[PDB]
């Protein structure tokens, strides 16, 4: 092998070569040519100094000439080729499996990288696949998460952490399961709140709702259709009012996988919650199953009290109307049930703040 | 060589506005992408923003896309960031960096950096 | 949040061997390719080495290919950078970096570095 253009003896991999004419050039010729057209001379003036053979030219070329120009020279290339080929910048791709980068200037929205040769959508960066053809990225992303066989062995566990617990103070937002605690600690504001409701945990005598009786007491108030109610409700009576209203719920599946933080010396660690996963409870622990129950509760906007008895109603006609119902003249129990039912669902809605 | 200065870090309430520059010097800065990249409390470095030469191109991390705004003056080799709607979990350090075409290296140097912290 | 915690660097003997960790969390380790990078004092940013999601794939710079080797247990959401032979421009703070698929950047992450110093 020798350079095209000064003939100098070198081996094939002391030269550049160049990939379009695949002419072996040597470095310092390759080097004084390119940089001589770009002081002096035109941007079209850059074929190769042997032979004198678009846009695609330069895409490749730009490869060969960071290496081998100098900084102020390679800064030229691309002022001559904005202000002379794009009137633009060039689109300069990152390849997310290679860490190359590459101007990408052609139409099609899968581009190939010249290092690792792999192709990818150029808006999404996922490596293309034939399902992409004709599919938004988003539909395509979707796909493969959906057969991705280590996401569904996580099963319920993801529906869970994806709903995740935003701090009502600071907004920060916690990808992760509330178990059987309700009382959230937020790190980054330290606010205090039902991660179920998004009330706030009083401190000793801060509450300031009226007729509490655990004023000097640490606590929060909750909402009917709270979980920290409905955890106490059986699986069974929870998936009633699903089914009373036709939402559907699994009871198969699709130690507990839930990811909890367990607080370490080195900060926090992910780890599973691993409870008994009882038989219809979708493989999950008791109290993430009832979490998943409420959650698909809250997301339908489900009243738990249509299914309140009368000492229930009386219960909740006292905890959020501060009035002890009393029965009229002429009502039997069905009577009275349905007026202390009306009164309460017209004057205390369901949880305002609960993510649904 | 090269040398970054960011301004502009500061206290600032919850859904505030706050703009950042950076003096560049010591290389072409019309040549170079620029870049502005974070350090949040406990970690390393996330990007935030990238700017291409000209401006053509504006990029920007999926939880700023909205609220930032990244701009340069090239004329005084000056980077913006342009930062409302702050969050909490806006709180870090802000770096100028200077963009590279290398594998491997968005950028290949960030400065001291200005500290912007979010009340709550 | 996403979290890249480097340990392992230290000082060294020229010709010694040094291994790096990089404990990943706060995302699906394996879905992204993992990268390490270095800045040796007073020069810029310098890539080391890439591997593949699932590690099918690595690539590495010219100055540490066949010494450095790049591998990952996706098991333990952990990135390994075994280095050999090492020399005294390999000096730097090591960076592990995480892929991403957001326009703009072929990273998105990096850890807070780890300083290794070969005499
Ligand atoms: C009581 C419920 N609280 C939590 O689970 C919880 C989790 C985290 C944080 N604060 C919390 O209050 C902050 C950092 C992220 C994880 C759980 C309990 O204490 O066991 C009984
Ligand atoms: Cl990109
Ligand atoms: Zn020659
Ligand atoms: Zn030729
Ligand atoms: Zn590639
Ligand atoms: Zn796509
Ligand atoms: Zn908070
Ligand atoms: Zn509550
Ligand atoms: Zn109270
Ligand atoms: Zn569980």
């Amino acid at each position: 092998q020798e350079c095209a253009v000064c003939g100098w003896a070198l081996p094939h991999n002391r030269m550049q070569a160049l990939t379009s004419c695949e002419c072996t050039i040597c470095p310092d010729c390759f080097r004084q040519h390119f940089t001589i057209a770009l002081k002096e001379k035109h941007i079209t003036d850059m074929v190769c100094p042997a032979c004198g053979r678009l846009l695609s030219y330069f895409s490749t070329l730009d490869i060969q000439l960071r290496e081998s120009l100098e900084p102020d020279a390679y800064a030229l290339f691309h002022k001559k080729l904005t202000e002379g080929v794009l009137m633009r910048d060039p689109k300069f791709l990152w390849c997310a499996q290679c860490s190359f980068g590459f101007i990408y200037e052609r139409e099609q929205l899968e581009a190939t990288c010249p290092q690792c040769h792999q192709t990818f959508c150029v808006r999404c960066k996922r490596q293309w696949e034939e399902q992409h053809r004709g599919r938004s990225c988003e539909d395509f992303q979707n796909w493969k998460r959906m057969n991705d066989p280590e996401y569904q062995a996580q099963g319920l566990a993801m529906y869970l952490q994806e709903n995740g617990i935003d701090c009502p103070k600071c907004k920060f937002s916690y990808a992760l399961a509330r178990g059987g605690c309700m009382h959230f600690h937020c790190t980054q504001c330290r606010h205090q709140f039902c991660s179920g409701c998004y009330n706030a945990f009083y401190a000793k005598n801060k509450c300031p709702e009226p007729n509490c009786r655990v004023k000097k007491s640490l606590h929060g108030h909750h909402p009917r259709d709270c979980l920290f109610y409905l955890r106490d409700w059986t699986a069974l009576r929870l998936q009633k009012l699903l089914q009373d209203n036709n939402v559907m719920f699994n009871t198969e599946p699709p130690g507990c996988r839930v990811i909890e933080q367990k607080e370490v010396p080195n900060g926090l660690r992910d780890e599973a919650c691993g409870k008994e996963t009882p038989a219809g409870y979708a493989g999950l622990c008791q109290a993430h199953y009832k979490e998943y129950l409420v959650s698909l509760i809250n997301a339908h906007s489900l009243d738990p009290a249509t299914l309140y008895e009368v000492e229930e109603l009386e219960t909740a006609t006292e905890r959020y109307l501060h009035v002890r119902p009393q029965p009229l003249a002429g009502e039997d129990p069905p009577a009275y049930q349905a007026r202390l039912l009306q009164k309460l669902t017209e004057e205390v809605p369901l949880g305002q703040s609960i993510p649904r | 060589e090269v040398q970054l200065l960011e301004s502009g870090g500061g206290l600032v309430q919850p859904g505030g506005s706050l703009r950042l520059s950076c003096a560049a010097s010591g290389f072409t800065f019309r040549g170079y992408s620029m870049a502005w990249v974070r350090q949040a409390p406990g970690k390393g470095l996330e990007w935030v923003s990238t700017i291409s030469p000209i401006g053509t191109y504006t990029y920007y991390a999926d939880s700023v896309k909205g609220r930032f705004t990244i701009s340069r003056d090239n004329s005084k080799n000056t980077l913006y960031l342009q930062m409302n709607s702050l969050r909490a979990e806006d709180t870090a350090v802000y770096y100028c960096a200077k963009g590279s075409y290398s594998r491997g290296t968005p950028f290949d140097y960030w400065g001291q950096g200005t500290l912007v912290t979010v009340s709550s």
